[PDB]
C-alpha cells in the first residue's frame, strides 16, 4: 500500500548545540507529506538514504541487510538484534534468498513506534517513541552510530509485521530549536509557496502582505545552428 | 606499520587505510631519511603536530621514480587519469621516497601493475578494480586479445640498472579532513590543567580562542559536542577529559 | 533566406506570495510578475498573472496592494 | 574566497608567507561589508 | 638479458603423454604474450597456439581440444601439455614471445628448442 | 583459402638487390593481415626480419628491407657474401591464426 | 581585468581550474557597479 | 570536414602498386626518391 508521512523524519544534522533559534540547513531529508511504501519482505533499493519505521510488539522486526548484490560476490552489511546483543558486521556474506567470510569489522552494543534513518560513510539515526498508519506527531531523531567503512550500497532488505519505507531527497529545512535545544518544529522550504515565504522571512509566522520569494525564468528547449547557403564545392572531382 | 610495510599494493588497487583514534607524531616522520618529496598542500608541514583531525586517510602505492610529479590536485597524466585522482582543494600531504634498495630486483620486477587504458579519467579516489579486457580497437573484442584488442593492465619492469627517474618510488598520500566532528587524531601536544573565571587563551581539541570560561547551566544532550550562538560564534564547549 | 528575425529574451520575473497573516488562514495567492499567464483561478493584471484569487466585480478600499489599481484581500 | 572564515584557523594552519593572500581576501571582503553598513547608516540618519 | 628457455625429456613412445615447459627471463607475461611453434624433421614450421597476456587461451582449430597449455605469472614459467601422442607428432617444439603491445607486433623471441621423438 | 608459398629459391651476387615474394590465397595482401619474415640458420636458429607488413624487426640490420613491394608480401636483401646463407619464411595473420611460409634457400655465389 | 567580458567565452576558453580567477574579477567588478547604482538611487530617493 | 585550411595543394601521379606503396610518408623506393617526393612530417592524405 501507500501512506503519507505527515511531519516525520527530522534528525539533528550535525553535532552542534543551539537554543531558541531558527536555523536553516540543507541536507538529505524526507520531504513532508511524501509517499511512504507501507509493507507487510522484498529487497528494496537504497536510493540516496532510507527513512524506515516499524511498530512491533513481539520484536518481529529484527535487523537489516544492506549491499549491492547481497551475495558472496560483493561486500554487504548486516545489522541484527539478538537478546544477547546487537551485532553489526560487514563481510562478503553468503545471503540466503529468504533471510531468516572475509570479515573486516564487528560491533557489539501497537504502542512501540521505532523510527530510523540510514544514510551514506554510513550514518544511522534512530528514535523509540510510545505510540497509539503513521501519526501526525513531530519527534526529532538523535544520532546513534557512524560506521567508517565506506562500502558501496545500492539495495537493502529487512531481516524479520508492518514497516514503512521512504527515501530521502536533498531538501532545505528550517529547524526551530527551543530552550533545551531540542528541535521542536520544522518547515520544508520547498513544499508550497507559504513554506517558501516562511523560509525567506526566517520566521514561523508571516504577517499579512505581499512578499517576494523567488524568480520565474522559462528555460530553453533546443539548440539552433544556422549558416550561409552551402555551395561552391571545391573541385576535387 | 604503513611506512615500514614491506609488501605494497598495485597502483590501480592502491591500498587505502583509515587512521583514527590514536595520537600521531608527524615531526619525527618529517625528520626524514631523505624522503624524495615531503610536499604538503593546505597545511604547513611544521605545524602538522598542532592540528587535530577527524580522520587521516593514508593511501599507499609504488610508482616510477620521476612520475611522482603527477601526484597533485591540478595535474594531468596517465597516472592521474587511470590510476589516482586527487580532488581539487586537496587538504593533505604527499610523501614519496626512492625504494630502489628493496622493491627493484635484478632483471626487472614485473609483478608491479599499472593500468594504461580506461573509458574516461578516474573520479576523485576511484578504484577500477575490475580487469575486463579493453575494447581498445574500434571493433568489439568480447574476449579477444588480438593485435588491435588490448588488455588494460600492464607490468612495469623494475630493474636496478634502470634510469634514476625510473627507479621504484614508494608514495603515500595522507589526506586530512580539518572538519569539526570529534577530532580523534591529534598531535603529541600535552594536556594541561583547567582554570575558570579568568580571561585565558584556550585550545580544546584544536578549537582555539581567548575568553573567560565559566561553569554553564546548559542542557547539552549526550551526543552534543559544543554550542553555537545566534550568529555562529562558539558559545559553550564540552571538556574532553 | 533573406528574412529578419526579432530576438526577444526569454521570460523572467519575480514570484510574489500574497498572504493574509497566518493568524487568519494558511491560504495563499501567487503573483507572477510581468509574464503572460499562459507560460506558467488565473487572472491577468498589468502586474502579471495572479493565481489563486477570485476577481470580484465591486470595489473596496485597498487591503494588499498589487499594482496598476488592483488590491487583494481575504473575505468571505 | 579564503579557505576558512576563521582567521585563527588560517593562521594556525598555513605558513606566514603564503597565509597573507587568504588573510587579504578576508580583509577586502570585511572592509567592503563595513563600508556598506556605514553608508546605509549615514542615509538612514539623514532621514531620521 | 632477454632469453627464452624450454626443457623436457622429449623421448616418448606412441600413445602416451609428455609435456613441455618454457621458462622466461628479462620480461613479464603481463607485457607480452607467448606463442608456440613446432618443427618436424625437415618440414616447415607450424603454429600451435598462443596464450594471451592477461588470461584466456587460444589453440589451433584443427589441433585437438584434448590438450591444454598452462603458465605461471609469478615465477615466469609456461607449460604445454599433450595428453596422447602419435608417431606423426614427433617434432621439435619451440616456445616464443609475442609483443602485440609493442610497435614490433610480431613474435620477438623464440625458444632454444627441444627434440621430441617417437620410439 | 589457406595456401602459403615461397619461391624456395634465391641466389644473389654481392652488390645487387633481390626481391623474394610470398603469395597468399587472398590475392594482394593488405597490412590488415600482418606479414612477418623470419630467418632460419642451418642450426635451427630463428630470428625476426620483418613485421607489420612494412616494419623491420628490432636488432636485424637495415640492409634487410621488407615492404609490400608487389601485390603480395615481399622482402629485399642487399647482396652479402657470407651471412645471407639461410632460410627465410613469410608469415600472414589470418583472422583466427598464423600461417608460416615454406622457406627459401639463399646460396650466394 | 578579466581576459574577456563574455562569461561563456571565459568558461569555454580558459581551463576550469583557473577560470575562477577571471570569474572572481568579473564578480567583484559587477557587484561594485551594482552597489554604486543602488547607493545613487538611495540618495535620489531621499531627494524625491 | 570540420577543419579549414589556408590552401589545398593536389599532386597527381601515375604509379604502380609497388610505387604506390613506395608513395607513402617516409617510404623508400626509386619512385619516392626521384619520381615523387614529399616532406615526411607534412600532413598528407593519399587517394589511390
Ligand atoms: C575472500 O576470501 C576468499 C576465500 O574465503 C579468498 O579468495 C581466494 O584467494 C584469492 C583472493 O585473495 C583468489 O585466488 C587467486 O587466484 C588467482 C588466479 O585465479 C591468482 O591471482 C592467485 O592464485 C590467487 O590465489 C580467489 O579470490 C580465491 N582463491 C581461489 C578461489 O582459489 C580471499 O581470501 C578473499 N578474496 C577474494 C577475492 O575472494
Ligand atoms: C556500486 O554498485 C553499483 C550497483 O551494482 C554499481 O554501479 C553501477 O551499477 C550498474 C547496475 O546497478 C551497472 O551499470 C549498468 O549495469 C546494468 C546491468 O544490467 C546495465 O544496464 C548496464 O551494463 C550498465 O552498465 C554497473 O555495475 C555500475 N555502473 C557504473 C559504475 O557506471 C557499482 O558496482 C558501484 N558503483 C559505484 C562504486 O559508483
Ligand atoms: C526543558 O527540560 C526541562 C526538564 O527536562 C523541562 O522544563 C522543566 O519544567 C518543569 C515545570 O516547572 C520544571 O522542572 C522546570 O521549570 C523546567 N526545567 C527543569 C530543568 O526541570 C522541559 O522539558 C523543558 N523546558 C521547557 C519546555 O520550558
Ligand atoms: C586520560 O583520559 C581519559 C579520558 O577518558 C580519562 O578517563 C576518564 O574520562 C572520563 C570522561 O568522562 C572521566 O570520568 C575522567 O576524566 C576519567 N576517569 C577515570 C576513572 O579515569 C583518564 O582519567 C585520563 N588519565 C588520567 C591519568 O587522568
Ligand atoms: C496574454 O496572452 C496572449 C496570448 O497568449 C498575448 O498575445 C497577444 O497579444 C496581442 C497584443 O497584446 C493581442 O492583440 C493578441 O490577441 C494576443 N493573442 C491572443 C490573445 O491569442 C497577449 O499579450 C496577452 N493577452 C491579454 C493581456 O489579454
Ligand atoms: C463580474 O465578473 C465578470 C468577470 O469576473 C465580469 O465580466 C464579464 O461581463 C460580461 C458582461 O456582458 C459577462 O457576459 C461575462 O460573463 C463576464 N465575465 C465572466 C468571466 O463572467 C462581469 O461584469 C460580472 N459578472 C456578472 C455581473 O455576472
Ligand atoms: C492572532 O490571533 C490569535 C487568536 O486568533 C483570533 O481568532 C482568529 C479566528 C482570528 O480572528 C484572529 O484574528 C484572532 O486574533 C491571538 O493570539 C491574537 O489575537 C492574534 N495576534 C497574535 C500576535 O497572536
Ligand atoms: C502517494 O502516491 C500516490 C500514487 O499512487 C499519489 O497519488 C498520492 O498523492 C501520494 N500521496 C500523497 C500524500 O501525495
Amino acid at each position: 500500500a501507500y501512506t503519507n508521512s505527515f511531519t516525520r523524519g527530522v534528525y539533528y544534522p550535525d553535532k552542534v548545540f543551539r537554543s531558541s533559534v531558527l536555523h536553516s540547513t540543507q541536507d538529505l531529508f524526507l520531504p513532508f507529506f511524501s509517499n511512504v511504501t507501507w509493507f507487510h519482505n522484498p529487497v528494496l533499493p537504497f536510493n540516496d538514504g532510507v527513512y524506515f519505521a516499524s511498530t512491533e510488539k513481539s520484536n518481529i522486526i529484527r535487523g537489516w541487510i544492506f549491499g549491492t548484490t547481497l551475495d558472496s560476490k560483493t561486500q554487504s552489511l548486516l545489522i541484527v538484534n539478538n537478546a544477547t546483543n546487537v551485532v553489526i558486521k560487514v563481510c562478503e556474506f553468503q545471503f540466503c534468498n529468504d533471510p531468516f567470510n572475509n570479515c573486516t569489522f564487528e560491533y557489539v552494543s501497537f504502542k512501540n513506534l521505532r523510527e530510523f534513518v540510514f544514510k551514506n560513510y554510513f550514518k544511522i539515526y534512530s528514535k523509540h517513541t510510545p505510540i497509539n498508519d503513521l501519526p501526525q506527531g513531530f519527534s526529532a531523531l538523535e544520532p546513534l552510530v557512524d560506521l567508517p567503512i565506506g562500502i558501496n550500497i545500492t539495495r537493502f532488505q529487512t531481516l524479520l509485521a508492518a514497516y514503512y519505507v521512504g527515501y530521502l531527497q536533498p531538501r532545505t529545512f528550517l529547524l526551530k530549536y527551543n530552550e533545551n535545544g531540542t528541535i521542536t518544529d520544522a518547515v520544508d522550504c520547498a513544499l508550497d509557496p507559504l513554506s517558501e515565504t516562511k523560509c525567506t522571512l526566517k520566521s514561523f509566522t508571516v504577517e499579512k502582505g505581499i512578499y517576494q520569494t523567488s524568480n520565474f525564468r522559462v528555460q530553453p528547449t533546443e539548440s539552433i545552428v544556422r549558416f550561409p547557403n552551402i555551395t561552391n564545392l571545391c573541385p576535387f572531382g | 606499520e604503513v611506512f615500514n610495510a614491506t609488501r605494497f599494493a598495485s597502483v590501480y588497487a592502491w591500498n587505502r587505510k583509515r587512521i583514527s583514534n590514536c595520537v600521531a607524531d608527524y615531526s619525527v616522520l618529517y625528520n626524514s631519511a631523505s624522503f624524495s618529496t615531503f610536499k604538503c598542500y593546505g597545511v604547513s608541514p611544521t605545524k602538522l603536530n598542532d592540528l587535530c583531525f577527524t580522520n587521516v586517510y593514508a593511501d599507499s602505492f609504488v610508482i616510477r621514480g620521476d612520475e611522482v610529479r603527477q601526484i597533485a590536485p591540478g595535474q594531468t597524466g596517465k597516472i592521474a587519469d587511470y590510476n589516482y585522482k586527487l580532488p581539487d582543494d586537496f587538504t593533505g600531504c604527499v610523501i614519496a621516497w626512492n625504494s630502489n634498495n628493496l622493491d627493484s630486483k635484478v632483471g626487472g620486477n614485473y609483478n608491479y601493475l599499472y593500468r594504461l587504458f580506461r573509458k574516461s579519467n578516474l573520479k576523485p579516489f576511484e578504484r577500477d578494480i575490475s580487469t575486463e579486457i579493453y575494447q581498445a580497437g574500434s571493433t568489439p573484442c568480447n574476449g579477444v586479445e588480438g593485435f588491435n584488442c588490448y588488455f588494460p593492465l600492464q607490468s612495469y619492469g623494475f630493474q636496478p640498472t634502470n634510469g634514476v627517474g625510473y627507479q621504484p618510488y614508494r608514495v603515500v598520500v595522507l589526506s586530512f579532513e580539518l572538519l569539526h566532528a570529534p577530532a580523534t587524531v591529534c598531535g603529541p601536544k600535552k594536556s594541561t590543567n583547567l582554570v575558570k573565571n579568568k580571561c585565558v587563551n584556550f585550545n580544546f581539541n584544536g578549537l582555539t580562542g581567548t575568553g573567560v570560561l565559566t561553569e554553564s547551566n546548559k542542557k547539552f544532550l549526550p551526543f552534543q559536542q559544543f554550542g553555537r550562538d545566534i550568529a555562529d560564534t562558539t558559545d559553550a564547549v564540552r571538556d574532553p577529559q | 533566406t533573406l528574412e529578419i528575425l526579432d530576438i526577444t529574451p526569454c521570460s523572467f520575473g519575480g514570484v510574489s506570495v500574497i498572504t493574509p497573516g497566518t493568524n487568519t488562514s494558511n491560504q495563499v495567492a501567487v503573483l507572477y510578475q510581468d509574464v503572460n499567464c499562459t507560460e506558467v483561478n488565473v487572472f491577468q493584471t498589468r502586474a502579471g498573472c495572479l493565481i489563486g484569487a477570485e476577481h470580484v466585480n465591486n470595489s473596496y478600499e485597498c487591503d494588499i496592494p498589487i499594482g496598476a489599481g488592483i488590491c487583494a484581500s481575504y473575505q468571505t | 574566497g579564503a579557505i576558512s572564515s576563521v582567521l585563527n584557523d588560517i593562521l594556525s594552519r598555513l605558513d606566514p608567507p603564503e597565509a597573507e593572500v587568504q588573510i587579504d581576501r578576508l580583509i577586502t571582503g570585511r572592509l567592503q561589508s563595513l563600508q556598506t553598513y556605514v553608508t546605509q547608516q549615514l542615509i538612514r540618519a539623514a532621514e531620521i | 638479458q632477454v632469453q627464452l628457455k624450454q626443457s623436457g625429456p622429449g623421448l616418448v613412445a606412441p600413445s602416451q603423454s609428455l609435456s613441455i615447459t618454457c621458462t622466461v627471463s628479462g620480461f613479464s607475461l603481463i607485457n607480452y604474450a607467448i606463442s608456440w611453434v613446432r618443427q618436424p624433421p625437415g618440414k616447415g614450421l607450424e603454429w600451435l597456439g598462443v596464450i594471451w597476456t592477461g588470461g584466456g587461451t587460444n589453440y589451433n582449430s584443427a589441433l585437438k581440444s584434448r590438450l591444454s597449455i598452462s603458465k605461471d605469472n609469478s615465477k615466469s614459467q609456461v607449460f604445454l601439455k599433450m595428453n596422447s601422442l602419435q608417431t606423426d607428432d614427433t617434432a621439435r617444439y619451440y616456445c616464443a614471445r609475442k609483443d602485440y603491445y609493442g610497435r614490433y607486433y610480431g613474435m620477438d623471441y623464440w625458444g632454444q628448442g627441444t627434440s621430441v621423438t617417437v620410439s | 583459402q589457406a595456401v602459403v608459398t615461397q619461391e624456395s629459391a634465391l641466389t644473389t651476387s654481392p652488390g645487387e638487390t633481390v626481391t623474394l615474394t610470398c603469395r597468399s590465397s587472398t590475392g594482394a595482401v593488405t597490412t590488415s593481415n600482418y606479414a612477418n619474415w623470419v630467418q632460419e640458420k642451418p642450426d635451427h636458429l630463428f630470428t625476426g626480419l620483418i613485421g607489420g607488413t612494412n616494419n623491420r624487426a628490432p636488432g636485424v640490420p637495415a640492409r634487410f628491407s621488407g615492404s609490400l613491394i608487389g601485390d603480395k608480401a615481399a622482402l629485399t636483401i642487399t647482396g652479402a657474401q657470407t651471412e645471407d646463407e639461410a632460410i627465410y619464411f613469410c608469415a600472414l595473420w589470418y583472422n583466427n591464426h598464423w600461417v608460416f611460409g615454406g622457406g627459401t634457400k639463399l646460396t650466394v655465389l
